[PDB]
């Protein structure tokens, strides 16, 4: 679970 | 494009109202008052985080008190605070302006998890340190985080530079006043917090950082369960059965319940076998039950799994410089100030 909606990673 | 003014204080320096106007707002997260806000800042360019916490009619709030007074380069920085409405009819809700930084370690290590692959030693190396700098710096105002876990770890990946944050459930800790046992999440918890006591220190930190270090060694929590007693299962089957003098250094209640009967798994064993074994050391000395036997933040700091980070040619694999390691103060130095010939090396004198 994560801190934010969006990611590099994603 | 629309552009919004408001009237907030500083985080940081006089307490002097300004008018800040920001731009290009949009969501990028949920908290518990309210969704998470990034902004720009219209005088400067920079973006921010903006969080909404309730404010309290009958006491400070605690986190705003506490961000206030910080000022480390691995602690993420409050640049305004202001109070709105919000999400729930009739609140005054606290507004925390953050400067944004965009990932965190645990978004780096599922990256690299789900990549059935392990995190670069080095990283790990930075990273680590980083949270240990900021550690010893809040613990030396008696402050304790009490909700370390790899998602409060901001993160720039290109620079390495790691801030620590969410700052709310941080309490300055006084011996012989209680504190609530329910912080801290899943996890990421010490045995003394699973056991409920309200008698702990700082050191359930320095747990929880060893959480996230064993974690980046296994592509996976070390800890896991939903309920506390899975949790322990967990950790019972690697630290052992703890002794009854162990129980009593974490909560003298619990001293006496019959918990499973277990070797220790050897540390050299609960990690894969190329494990450096410098890194299985710290762990066997942040993950310790006798909450007084775990090392202190500046102490892990000078471990020698980090020595790599002191050699005066380490550069980042991408290349770059290494982001600061040893602009200490004297108060981050506080709790054992002759220490240090150990923590700025000769090139940074
Ligand atoms: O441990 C705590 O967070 C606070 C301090 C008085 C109310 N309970
Ligand atoms: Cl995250």
């Amino acid at each position: 679970d994560f801190r934010f909606f969006y990611s590099r990673y994603s | 494009s629309k552009v919004t003014t408001v009237v907030a204080t500083p985080g940081q320096g006089p307490d002097r109202p300004q008018e800040v106007s920001y731009t290009d707002t949009k969501v990028i997260g949920n908290g518990s008052f309210g969704v998470v806000y990034q902004a720009k800042l219209c005088d400067s360019g920079e973006l921010v985080a903006i969080k909404k916490v309730l404010q309290d009619k009958r006491f400070k709030n605690r986190e705003l008190q506490i961000m206030r007074k910080l000022d480390h380069c691995n602690i993420v920085r409050l640049r305004y605070f202001f109070y709105s409405s919000g999400e729930k009819k009739d609140e005054v809700y606290l507004n925390l302006v953050l400067d944004y930084v965009p990932e965190t370690v645990y978004r780096v290590a599922r990256h690299y998890s789900r990549a059935k692959q392990t995190l670069p030693v080095i990283y790990v190396k930075l990273y680590m340190y980083q949270l240990f700098r900021s550690l010893a710096y809040i613990h030396s105002f008696g402050i304790c985080h009490r909700d370390i876990k790899p998602q409060n770890l901001l993160l720039d990946p290109d620079t390495a530079v790691l801030k620590l944050c969410d700052f709310g459930s941080a309490k300055q800790l006084v011996r012989g006043e209680p504190n609530v046992s329910y912080i801290c999440s899943r996890y990421y918890r010490a045995p003394e917090l699973i056991f409920g006591a309200t008698d702990y220190t700082s050191s359930i930190d320095v747990w929880s950082a060893g959480c996230v270090l064993a974690e980046l060694l296994l592509g996976q929590p070390i800890f896991p369960g939903d309920s506390g007693v899975d949790q322990l299962v967990e950790i019972i089957k690697v630290l052992g059965t703890p002794t009854r003098e162990q129980i009593r250094e974490m909560n003298p209640n619990y001293t006496e319940f019959k918990f499973p009967q277990i070797k220790a798994h050897p540390w050299t064993k609960v990690f894969r076998p190329r494990t450096p074994p410098e890194a299985i050391a710290l762990c066997s000395r942040l993950l310790e039950y006798t909450p007084t036997a775990r090392l202190t933040p500046l102490e892990a700091c000078a471990h020698s799994f980090f020595d790599e980070l002191r050699d005066p040619n380490v550069k980042l694999p991408n290349g770059r410089d290494t982001p600061a390691l040893f602009n200490f103060t004297t108060q981050e130095l506080s709790s054992n100030p002759p220490l240090a010939t150990i923590l700025i090396p000769p090139h940074a004198r």
